[PDB]
């Protein structure tokens, strides 16, 4: 398992956390230097625990498919919650076995039924490490408007962070004062399938990509990324999404 | 690859 503190949290600690995530992942090969996540991990192997803890040291377990990264669900005290999509009811039957009840939350985890849920576009919504206390606060008290909402905090601070160094840095900035998310780290975030293929099928073509990718960089300026020469690839992206699962 | 805010 992974464990991050909020009490006497600070950028470095943070950043031992989202290191301690991604090697947490298992993987066989590099593309590029970057690891590969696998195509498939069978039963219980396939889900990672991160516990986390706020403030007033009250703590979340949250479940984590190693295969993309993706948030099944969350216990919190003696209550498990699982999105309505059919890879968290397949996660149900192998971790929080012994919680009292389990609730199917009204939406599944992805940003658009996410957002919808929330009333809010993840443009709109603050984060930064006192968000992330925030969010776990919400999370054990059921409230399932709110609880869309935590989850978008938590999402981007844990599993977008860990995908991209520069999603990492965004949440070190906002160690102890929250921010919306730059149009980077959005454009980042809702590029990762596509660039994880790209650099992949680059590999028999000399680096080159089939499709750019169009992103956004700091200055909120479109740029194309054909190759994996660019700063993204070499500096950036920490994880790539294998071809089996785009 | 780049940094700060927004
Ligand atoms: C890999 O990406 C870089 C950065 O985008 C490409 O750089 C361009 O290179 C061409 C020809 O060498 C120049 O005409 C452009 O001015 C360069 N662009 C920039 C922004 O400097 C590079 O060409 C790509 N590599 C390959 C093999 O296509």
């Amino acid at each position: 398992d992974v464990s991050f503190r909020l009490s006497g949290a600070d950028p470095s600690s943070y950043g031992m956390f989202i290191k301690d995530l991604r090697n947490a992942l298992p993987h066989t090969e590099k593309v590029y230097n970057i690891p590969l996540l696998l195509p498939s991990v069978s039963g219980a192997g396939r889900y990672l625990l991160m516990h986390l803890f706020n403030y007033d040291g009250n703590t979340i377990t949250v479940a984590v498919d190693v295969t993309n990264v993706y948030i099944m669900g969350y216990l919190a005290l003696t209550t498990s919650y699982f999105f309505n999509e059919p890879a968290a009811d397949l996660a149900s039957q192998y971790v929080f076995r012994s919680a009292r009840r389990k609730i199917t939350l009204p939406y599944s985890g992805n940003y658009e039924r996410l957002q919808i849920a929330a009333g809010k576009p993840r443009e709109k919504i603050p984060i930064g490490l006192p968000a992330l206390d925030t969010a776990i606060s919400t999370l054990l008290h059921y409230d399932s408007t709110a609880a869309a909402g935590a989850l978008l905090v938590l999402i981007q601070t844990t599993a977008e962070a860990a995908r991209f160094k520069y999603i990492e840095q965004q949440i070190q900035e906002r160690a102890y004062r929250d921010e919306v998310p730059s149009s980077a780290t959005i454009s980042l975030e809702n590029s990762w399938s596509g660039l994880s293929k790209q650099i992949q099928l680059a590999q028999g073509n000399n680096g080159v990509f089939r499709t750019p990718t169009v992103l956004v960089d700091s200055k909120g300026n479109r740029v194309q990324i054909t190759n994996v020469t660019s700063n993204v690839v070499t500096s950036n992206i920490q994880l790539l999404l294998n071809t089996k699962n785009i | 690859s780049d940094d700060d805010m927004g």
